[PDB]
């Protein structure tokens, strides 16, 4: 009897990610964002497109998905596909191609204290 | 893409796809023996150095890790010391001198 | 928000994307249209194509899309797959 | 939109449309599709790729008796626009 | 193949594809 099972269907069972993780509709949702780039690819200035590999991280608290170790045999992270989270749905607006999503879509990251964390990599092609 | 998978992402993707996108079949044993052979196109950034130009030797690399899980819950360990090359097709431009995987 | 979650679980129980938004079929539906011109990416002469980045902003009202904000925690507005 | 709604839900759920199957009463028969061709512009014509590049139109014309309905009883609705 | 057709419904009748194939989550999925 795996317990990430069954800590899953604890979290899951009665989710929606379509709502934000909010107590009241007036509350905030604060994203802790960091982008780390591992590579330019590119200057293009003949169609003024530049190409660049990153790493979008962003972080937030998710009270709906809180859970303690003890109560799961000791579990402190759990990953589960981002389509069954709540995201912010961050997007790159300059971009130039028509593409504002990442590249991959990676599993999030659900640590106990309801802590989420989303690392994905994209490919950019930005207006320059 | 019925069952879990590893989430195995070229790190040193420079403009092609992160992850395997084409998704072919798993044979599946008895005994719950996995054996997934996936097709891909890998797009990798090498650093080309072009001082012996035409008579230069690359070095060129593919990283590739499961991005979202950590050595302590997925842990990767390679099929042998060399990249198979016995369906290797001969390139009219270039000549493998050396080839492993660490 | 467990009221955001029973608000849209409540309006498209018998909703149709198909029909027409409005009470009745003779009614018109009206919508504004604006366009927004982000990048005029390029002009091909040879080909006469313009390319360019645009945003369509696009208003309507859905009459069965409508809810009393009290009886859901005073949820004024929410966000819904096109 | 109660008609149209009421329309809609009397043509496909409770008669049991099948888009499946061709709009015939029998398999041996054969369904008429009149085609038109209109030319919005003409692209390009590349010569080394020897390839045209269009822009129509195509008009399709044909008839699902599945889909008959008296219109004086929905309404006076004469059409539907359907995805 | 009406075995096959069998196995396979038994087979994904109560999987999860999210969760790591171990018996015990303190296992490493060896790859
Ligand atoms: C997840 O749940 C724990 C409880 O298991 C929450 O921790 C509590 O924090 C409050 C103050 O807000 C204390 O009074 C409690 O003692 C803590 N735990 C318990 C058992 O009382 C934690 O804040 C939750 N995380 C959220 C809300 O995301
Ligand atoms: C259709 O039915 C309505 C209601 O009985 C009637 O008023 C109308 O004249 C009929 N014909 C048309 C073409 O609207
Ligand atoms: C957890 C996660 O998504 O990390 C992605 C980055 N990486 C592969 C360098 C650890």
């Amino acid at each position: 009897k795996n317990e990430e099972l069954r800590l899953y269907h604890h979290l899951f069972n009665n989710y929606d990610p379509g709502s934000r993780p909010v107590r009241e509709p007036e509350d905030t949702v604060t994203i802790s964002l960091k982008v780390t780039l591992t590579n330019l690819i590119s200057l293009n200035e003949k169609e003024e497109t530049l190409t660049t590999s990153v790493w979008i991280g962003i972080d937030w608290q998710d009270y709906r998905l809180n859970y303690s170790k003890d109560d799961f045999g000791g579990i402190e992270t759990l990953r589960v596909p981002s389509e069954l989270v709540w995201l912010p749905e961050i997007v790159l607006e300059n971009n130039i191609d028509g593409q504002f999503g990442v590249a991959y879509d990676a599993n999030v990251l659900v640590y106990e204290g309801g802590s989420v964390t989303w690392l994905p990599p994209a490919i950019y092609r930005s207006v320059c | 893409e019925k069952i879990w998978r590893p989430d195995l992402v070229l790190y040193n993707n420079a403009d092609g796809d992160f992850a395997i996108v084409k998704f072919t079949k798993v044979l599946l044993q008895y005994t719950g023996h996995i054996t997934w052979t996936p097709p891909a196109i890998f797009k990798s950034y090498c650093e080309i150095i072009v001082t012996h130009f035409p008579f230069d030797e690359q070095n060129c690399s593919m990283k590739l890790g499961t991005w979202t899980y950590d050595g302590s819950v997925v842990a990767i360990n390679p099929e042998s010391d060399q990249p198979d090359l016995s369906n290797f097709m001969e390139s009219g431009e270039w000549v493998i001198k050396e080839s492993r995987g660490w | 928000s467990e009221h955001e979650t029973r608000l849209v679980a409540k309006l498209f129980k018998d909703y149709s994307s198909v029909v027409r938004p409005v009470e009745d079929h003779r009614q018109v539906v009206e919508v504004t249209v604006g366009l927004q011109l982000i990048q005029l990416i390029n002009v091909d002469e040879v080909n006469q194509i313009v390319t360019t980045n645009v945003r369509l902003k696009q208003q309507w009202v859905d009459y069965n899309l409508k809810w009393n904000p009290d009886d859901y925690g005073g949820v004024k507005k929410i966000h819904i797959p096109s | 939109l109660n008609e149209e709604e009421r329309l809609i839900r009397h043509l496909f759920q409770e008669k049991g449309y099948n888009k499946e199957l061709r709009p015939v009463a029998h398999k041996e028969e054969s369904v008429d599709v009149a085609l038109a061709l209109t030319l919005s512009n003409l692209i390009s014509l590349k010569e080394v790729e020897e390839t045209l590049t269009t822009n129509v139109w195509i008009e399709h014309g044909w008839t699902d008796n599945r889909l008959k309905w008296n219109a004086e009883e929905f309404g006076n609705i004469s059409v539907l626009r359907l995805p």
